[PDB]
RNA sequence: CUGCAUGGCUGUCGUCAGCUCGUGUUGUGAAAUGUUGGGUUAAGUCCCGCAACGAGCGCAACCCUUAUCCUUUGUUGCCAG
RNA sequence: AAGGCGGCCCCCUGGACGAAGACUGACGCUCAGGUGCGAAAGCGUGGGGAGCAAACAGGAUUAGAUACCCUGGUAGUCCACGCCGUAAACGAUGUCGACUUGGAGGUUGUGCCCUUGAGGCGUGGCUUCCGGAGCUAACGCGUUAAGUCGACCGCCUGGGGA
RNA sequence: GGCGUAAAGCGCACGCAGGCGGUUUGUUAAGUCAGAUGUGAAAUCCCCGGGCUCAACCUGGGAACUGCAUCUGAUACUGG
């Protein structure tokens, strides 16, 4: 976890001038072609800072969940997340995914029917139509919430790739009152996020660097 | 275990081809008698529905507050929209002076001696906002103490 | 809109008949007058003894009235007793020589007449209305009801002025044929007129 | 006598595609969202999107009749050899 | 300053802004009563009169049409010198000063830069549109505030009557 | 307490009386503050008591009368 290896990625780079957020005044070293540059020796304390509670949270058996709708980021998250054997979200984030999660829970409850129901009773009453308009709704169902599916439960945290993007998640999480952690652009803003952590969210090996370290340090807990 | 009024129950309406829909809102606070308070606002189309989406809304939802011996530290201003709120903590055995919604929000927020005042509007959902924006800005002896570094005879 | 009666669209689909006898032309009409006044009788009798349904066939000359009830003790009485002064009134009635049976019914809640007349009994001592319906709608939806509205119309809590408050609970798909939507009906007789009960059941579907 | 005290039954807008709810969210609030948008359909029909996720009554299907064939069964119906 | 100001040329003349320096040394801000400026219409005396055009006339339209539409047409509109003192004279936001995140432009100065390009880096003034915190009943305002303050003035206290 | 749209910013300026006034040292002590004396009638009000069987009612002592004047200090702020 170097300011080497964060240069070699691709971190210090920004968004274009024009569309900052002047909340990330702090965190920005300046211009260079009319592109803003991260300060990472304010990142490189700020990260490892919040790794720190990545284990203090996987030590006592607490879920992770990862959140990246980002087409980028998105074969990434679920990656990195099957690693650990943590929860994700890559498609859509679903409008009360956390705060109305007592309704969510049934369209769980509908795709641990039709995963077993399936291979197993196999249906094989059809009609045919009606074999691939399950299948079509299996389908979608598995997009839509095959991250989260065995959770049981609302997560300890939340991991959020672009603050900017994934704004619904994050206002989600501070009405529950859990801890965020999120990689934030010059373009973004730090003010629900708990555990800032500023750093360029477009580029997919800057991506793949972050995913690299919250993978370690969830293990290193859960084996404790 | 904790306390619970019914301030107040409209009767609200909308209107459609047909005619008007009927609809019910109603009004609670909830709290622990001793510095927690929720309020919440529930709408159905009965009225016992309506109190019970309330009831539930104030639980979630619901704050602390430092209080001295059953009254407040000093004397607080507050203010949602048109409703201004004025309170005064008081000696022993005022009771609760005070007026229409304001009396529910301190009974079960178990402040038992204050002089309160609304002035401007007494709408009554607007005063339990302002009387809660009054007692959660509200500050102890002990949280000043720490904001300026000191602990002195002020104490 | 009015709606067809849900019972009578669904016969010999899902539901079957209640007089369920074959006439020509020339003893059709006076069967029609028996099994009246043999049904006619046989409400008024059997009030308190909770009765869903009597179903009347006609082989050879007899007639064989089978009841369905909640309470079948109160019906056979003791050892029969009032089964067997049922049959000598009901066979003048008829005018050939009779034959009653009794079945049970096991949940009384999930019957439409049995609920209908229940809430329609609690009406006429004076019950608030809106406990009457809501107790019995949660009733049938502990006990599987797959779904349930009742609908009370006219003068409710005496009121000057009618109304009809109704409520349902889960599933109740009236267009659909394939669906057994026990159905049922009941007037009050209050001292503020009439007050006239509506209930559908669904039951699951085929 | 009162349909202007009622039940039951019926006409009507209209076989028009609409009408709502729960939980969430936005808004001091009435309310909003869902139910809108891009396509498409006879259809809030279906897909894709989107602070919504779902559910219900409707639409559709399940019913009768008609349009082809097969199997069984032939009198009181039928007549190819 | 506001009302307002639009071919080109000359004469008389007011203000604003910028650069670097010099000079006075609180000489400042606001202002009841007072004085001035103040669109259009309108009035007075005298000129002018193309076009337009209140009044007025005829023609249509219409139940009627004292109007809208058409054909004409007088005051007026124009100049000089006087008055009148009013407008949704509106940003429906008194003047002066201080502080408080941003983005996109326009206009007009000015200083540094292989001026190497109609360019790169700054620094004043005026102005248009978004929008943050905050404010607001809400709409919205939002460094040109309706935000946070101070100085002085003007004004409001139910609807009609008025 | 208000004045963009609810009632409410003169049509805009100049400007006399009036109100307000950057920064620094000295001085004065008008405002201001502190202390002392004089007065502020008694009743009334308030406090602690007493007397009518209790209470109203009566009454002893105090406090109060936020004021005005004079004298002696203070000099941060305002004023000169």
């Amino acid at each position: 976890v170097s300011m080497r290896d964060m240069l070699k990625a691709g971190v210090h780079f920004g968004h274009q001038t024009r569309y900052w957020n002047p909340k990330m005044k702090p965190f920005i070293f300046g211009a260079r072609n009319k592109v803003h540059i991260i300060n990472l020796e304010k990142t490189v304390p700020m990260f490892n800072e919040a790794l720190a509670e990545l284990n203090k949270i996987a030590s006592r058996k607490g879920k992770i969940l990862f959140v990246g709708t980002k087409r980028a980021a998105s074969e990434a998250v679920k990656d990195a997340a099957l690693s650990c054997d943590q929860f994700f979200v890559n498609h859509r984030w679903l409008g009360g995914m956390l705060t109305n999660w007592k309704t969510v829970r049934q369209s769980i409850k509908r795709l641990k029917d039709l995963e077993t129901q399936s291979q197993d009773g196999t249906f094989d009453k059809l009609t045919k139509k009606e074999a691939l308009m399950r299948t079509r709704e299996l389908e979608k169902l598995e997009n839509s919430l095959g991250g989260i599916k065995d959770m049981g439960g609302l997560p300890d945290a939340l991991f959020v790739i672009d603050a900017d993007h994934e704004h619904i998640a994050i206002k989600e999480a501070n009405n529950l009152g859990i801890p965020v952690f999120a990689i934030v652009d010059t373009n973004s803003d730090p003010d629900g996020v708990d555990f800032v952590i500023p750093g360029n969210d477009d580029a997919i090996r800057a991506v793949t660097l972050y995913l690299g370290a919250v993978a370690a340090t969830v293990r290193e807990g859960r084996s404790q | 275990e904790l306390q619970e009024k019914l301030i107040a129950v409209n009767r609200v309406s909308k209107t459609v081809k047909g005619g008007r829909i009927f609809s019910f809102t109603a009004l609670t606070v909830v709290g622990d008698g001793n510095g927690r308070v929720g309020f919440g606002y529930g709408k159905a189309r009965e009225v016992p529905a309506a109190i019970q989406k309330a009831m539930e809304k104030a639980r979630r939802n619901m704050i602390n507050v430092a209080l001295n011996n059953g009254t407040l530290q000093h004397p607080v201003k507050g203010v949602h929209t048109g409703s201004r709120v004025f309170m005064q903590p008081a000696s022993e055995g005022t009771g609760i002076i005070a007026g229409g919604a304001m009396r529910a929000v301190l009974e079960v927020a178990g402040v038992h001696n204050v002089l309160a005042k609304a002035y401007g509007s007494t709408n009554p959902i607007n005063v339990v906002r302002a009387t809660i924006d009054g007692l959660e800005n509200m500050n102890s002896p002990e949280m000043v103490a720490a904001k300026r570094g000191k602990s002195v005879e002020e104490i | 809109g009015q709606k067809v009666h849900p019972n009578g669209i669904r016969l010999g689909i899902v539901k079957p008949w209640n007089s369920t006898w074959f006439a020509n032309t020339k003893e059709f009409a006076d069967n029609l007058d028996s099994d009246f006044k043999v049904r006619q009788y046989l409400t008024k009798e059997l009030a308190k003894a909770s009765v869903s349904r009597i179903v009347i066939e006609r082989p050879a000359k007899s007639i064989r009235v089978t009841i369905h009830t909640a309470r079948p003790g109160i019906v056979i009485g003791k050892k029969g007793e009032d089964v067997e002064k049922l049959r000598k009134v009901v066979a003048d009635i008829a005018g050939v020589p009779a034959q009653i049976n009794i079945a049970e019914v096991r949940k009384p809640e999930l019957d439409a007449k049995l609920v209908a007349d229940s809430i329609t009994s609690q009406l006429e001592r004076r019950v608030m209305f809106r406990r009457a319906m809501k107790r019995a709608v949660q009733n049938a939806m502990r006990l599987g009801a797959k779904g349930i509205k009742v609908e009370v119309s006219g003068r409710l809590g005496g009121a000057e002025i009618a109304r009809t408050e109704w409520y349902r609970e889960g599933r109740v798909p009236l267009h659909t044929l394939r669906a057994d939507i026990d159905y049922n009906t009941s007037e009050a007789h209050t001292t503020y007129g009439v007050i006239g009960v509506k209930v559908w059941i669904f039951k699951g579907e085929i």
